[PDB]
């Protein structure tokens, strides 16, 4: 028992520390999404801009 | 015939392609709205993970 | 240490389904943010077809 009991813990050690590099790589990878969402949206106002003067010719 | 014909059209596709513009960036910005209202409630969530982290790592030390 | 056992068992199987989510989760993103990146290239090609087109008269 005190063989299975360490062979439990170091399971688990193993899957906490996989939910916290994964937890840790969903956050950033959101972040970088969205900061690539915001930068496309960001040149579509540029080109909302653009074509706003483009009529006004 | 034929001018009056392209200015007609050129005049009518004209404010037909301007309100097409508007339409599209109205969506954009119902798009945006939609972006930094996922920026807060992402966050929030962050904070939910960091808190279920926090008693997960209570759990663990009580065992 | 058959409890401490049980315990262990049940924690590591709670740590084993957190890791599972987690992955699902981050392949969701990924897919995600594979089509928002795609559209945006898409958007910046388009634009330099439309530069060459204004540069063409």
């Amino acid at each position: 028992l005190s063989d299975k009991l360490k062979e439990a813990e170091t399971r688990a050690e193993f899957a906490e520390r996989s939910v916290t590099k994964l937890e840790k790589s969903i956050d950033d990878l959101e972040d970088e999404l969205y900061a690539q969402k915001l930068k496309y949206k960001a040149i579509s106002e540029e080109l909302d801009h653009a074509l706003n003067d483009m009529t006004s010719i | 015939d034929i001018h009056r014909k392209r200015m007609e059209k050129d005049l009518n596709e004209l404010q037909a392609l301007i309100e097409a513009h508007f339409e599209n960036r109205k969506k954009e910005e119902e798009e945006l709205v939609s972006l930094k209202d996922r920026i807060e409630r992402r966050r929030a969530e962050r904070a939910e993970q960091q808190r279920i982290r926090n008693e997960r790592e209570k759990e663990r030390q009580n065992r």
